[PDB]
Parts: structure tokens; C-alpha cells; sequence
């Protein structure tokens, strides 16, 4: 159910995930990628060995590129626990805030026994432009994540 | 602009050819000189405080509480001059201004001049006491031709149905807090609670103006839409789906 739509041109999402592994990019010097000086390091095998160590996602991913187009069904990985399981109730058009690759991101820093299920709890364009609203549907609910976008697209 | 004043310590007899000055103008300007005119009569009452003080002079006979029995062919010699006319382009639009004696509408001031007109506007207290301004009651304000002066043409095809909304979801939010003050706090649901975040912004975004904010309509309705984006869409059921999927999505 998670269809993020994609954008014509570059899907911007796919571009912001993308450098903030390279965030945990831990240099030999200490100090990490900062100014136009990050483009130029000499990446040996010293230095994207501990790279794919700390960044769970870069060795995840390549399990998924390969081993699903493939289609090798022995393969011991859980897919229930990456991409979670969009619960919205049915009959009303709703499209989400957060596309596929930011609800893989919040699903990660989640604690693991909840990563299957998101359930709609409240939403502005369905259930009203009301704090009343907001206040009836989230109390005595469980977890759940808020997620809100201002005017700025921030 | 023409203003005809008329004080307390001017004389009693200049204040019933008052609003017959005031119309014999307007009777001019519309019927002769093709020009809408809006006539505002303030505080009629005072002209049925000097048709009595003017009949008493001759020791007529009172009818209803004092009043001269021949004051409903006397406020209606003053209203019955307004109005569209065949012919000619223009038109008379009166608004007069009553004080309803201790805030009984059961005085024959209010009672013969429902009587006439058609509509009231009921400035009420409980809403001044509070400090909204401009304090009108929606609640018991009707203008009987409404349908005759909105939609398609006039202002916008959403008028009818956005005002008759509004006017539902006020009352059903004056019935919560009148219901909730007598029963308790702890009994309102999630729904309940909607209905007082209405009143509540309906009260300040709506109804509370200031009084050199000059609105027009289409900054009205505008106004009024996103008040009832504070319900979600199936709580709407005054308002059509045609229209619905027109305006009211942002």
C-alpha cells in the first residue's frame, strides 16, 4: 500500500536518503564530509569496510536488488520487517504525506517488535482541519508516529 | 450622503416629518434619478415615542400599551415607500433601527414592524457582554428574501449552502454548550468537542469584524469556507456534493 508517488524528474526523496548514509562516512581523519572538499577523498577498502559495518541499509539493500529480481524464495530474509504494512481503512482516496523510502526510515529507528503495521489514525484532508479532531483520534491509541508538513515543504 | 439629524432637545414634531423628509428624498433619488438608494432610520423607537407624544397632545384615544391605535397604517405610511418599481432603474432598500424596550420583542414597536418588513437582524447582549463586535444574533436573524439576492449572477454559486451550514453548525454548537453546563465536562466525545471548536472560531473569525474592516462578499464566503474545513467532508450533510467537490478542498 506504501505507492509514494514518484516524481517526473528526479524523485527528490531518493536524493536526500542517499547522502545521509554518507553522513556516517568516518574518514581516517576524524572530521567528517564537509564542503565542497568532500567530493575529492581517496576511498580505499581501509574506509568503506567500517561503512558498511555501522549502515545496516547499504548491506540491506543489496539483498533486495539482487535477491529479488532473481527470485531466490529459499532466502532467510524478513521482508515484513523492512517495508511496514499500510493499514488504512478502505473506500476513502487517500494518499500520505511520506512516500516509501522516508516510511523505511522512520521504520528503522522504531523498536523491531512494531515495524510491520502503520495504521491511519488522523489525517488533515480526511478527518478535518480540527485539533478536537486530532485530540479524539490519537488519545488511548497505542505508539503511533506524527508526522506534519509546513508551508515551507520542510 | 444626506443626513437628516433630529436631536432629543429639538422639538417632537420635527421627529415625525423626520423620516418623511429622509424618504421623499430617497422617493427622488430611485424613482426620479435612477440611483439605489439605502435608507437607515435610527432608533424608530423614538418615533413612536413622539407619534404618542404628538396624538396625547390631542386627547386621542391609546390603543395597544399607549401607542395611537392608527400606528400600524403610520409605520407602514413610512416602510410601504421602498422597493423595486417597473420602469424605472432604480430602488429603495431600508434598513430602520429599533430598541426593544428591557429586551422584549413583544412590544408593539417590534411586534407591528415584524409585521411589515421582512426580516430582523437582533443585536443581542450576551454576545456585546462578551466584547465581539459587531454583536448579531444568528440565531433568531432571518431576512425573508434571501433566496432572491444570491447564487449564480448575483454574488456565487455557493452562497446558499455555505450560509445554511453555518447556520447549522452554530446552532447545534449553542445546543453543546447549553447541554454541557447542566449535565457536565466529562460527557462530550470527540465529535462533541468539534462542535465548540466551531463556535469558538465561528465567534472570532466570522462574527467579530472591527469596525473599519470593510469585507466584501467574496472575502466573506472565503471566510466561511475555511470554517467549515474544520469539519471533515461527511460531517457536511446541509451542504451538496457538487459542490462540495468544487470548493470545498484546499
Amino acid at each position: 500500500g506504501w505507492t509514494g508517488k514518484e516524481a517526473p524528474g528526479p524523485n527528490p526523496r531518493v536524493q536526500v536518503l542517499a547522502a545521509q548514509l554518507l553522513s556516517d562516512m568516518k574518514l581516517q581523519d576524524g572530521k567528517r564530509l564537509l564542503g565542497p572538499q568532500w567530493l575529492d577523498y581517496d576511498c580505499d577498502r581501509a574506509v568503506i569496510e567500517d561503512w558498511v559495518f555501522r549502515v545496516p541499509h547499504v548491506a540491506i539493500f543489496l539483498s533486495v536488488v539482487i535477491c529479488k529480481g532473481f527470485l531466490v524464495l529459499c532466502s532467510s530474509l524478513d521482508l515484513t520487517t523492512l517495508v511496514p504494512e499500510r493499514q488504512v481503512d478502505q473506500g476513502r482516496g487517500f494518499e500520505s504525506i511520506l512516500d516509501v523510502l522516508s516510511v523505511m526510515y522512520i521504520n528503522a529507528q522504531l523498536p523491531r517488535e512494531q515495524r510491520h503495521r502503520w495504521r491511519l489514525l488522523f489525517s488533515s484532508e480526511l478527518h478535518g482541519h480540527s485539533f478536537s479532531q486530532l485530540c479524539g483520534h490519537i488519545t488511548h491509541r497505542g505508539p503511533c508516529v506524527a508526522v506534519l508538513e509546513d508551508h515551507d515543504k520542510h | 450622503v444626506c443626513l437628516f439629524l433630529n436631536l432629543a432637545n429639538d422639538p417632537t414634531i420635527e421627529r415625525i416629518i423626520t423620516p418623511r423628509l429622509a424618504l421623499t428624498t430617497a422617493e427622488f433619488l430611485a424613482y426620479q434619478c435612477e440611483k439605489h438608494v439605502l435608507v437607515i432610520l435610527t432608533d424608530m423607537s423614538s418615533y413612536a415615542e413622539a407619534l404618542r407624544e404628538v396624538s396625547a397632545a390631542r386627547e386621542e384615544v391609546p390603543g395597544r400599551r399607549g401607542f395611537p391605535g392608527y400606528m400600524y397604517t403610520d409605520l407602514a405610511t413610512i416602510y410601504e415607500r421602498a422597493g423595486r418599481v417597473e420602469g424605472r432603474n432604480g430602488s429603495i432598500t431600508q434598513i430602520p433601527i429599533l430598541t426593544m424596550p428591557n429586551d422584549d420583542i413583544t412590544h408593539p414597536i417590534p411586534d407591528l414592524t415584524g409585521y411589515i418588513t421582512e426580516g430582523q437582524i437582533y443585536v443581542d447582549r450576551q454576545l456585546h457582554n462578551r466584547q465581539i463586535y459587531p454583536p448579531i444574533n444568528v440565531l433568531p436573524s432571518l431576512s425573508r428574501l434571501m433566496k432572491s439576492a444570491i447564487g449564480e449572477g448575483m454574488t456565487r454559486k455557493d452562497h446558499a449552502d455555505v450560509s445554511n451550514q453555518l447556520y447549522a453548525c452554530y446552532a447545534i454548537g449553542k445546543d453543546v454548550q447549553a447541554m454541557k453546563a447542566v449535565v457536565g465536562e466529562e460527557a462530550l466525545t470527540s465529535d462533541d468537542l468539534l462542535y465548540l471548536e466551531f463556535l469558538q472560531k465561528f465567534e472570532r473569525n466570522f462574527i467579530a469584524q472591527g469596525p473599519y474592516e470593510n469585507r466584501t462578499v467574496y472575502e466573506t464566503l472565503d471566510i466561511g469556507w475555511q470554517l467549515l474545513r474544520i469539519f471533515p467532508k461527511e460531517m457536511l450533510k446541509r451542504i451538496p456534493q457538487s459542490t462540495l467537490s468544487e470548493f470545498y478542498p484546499r
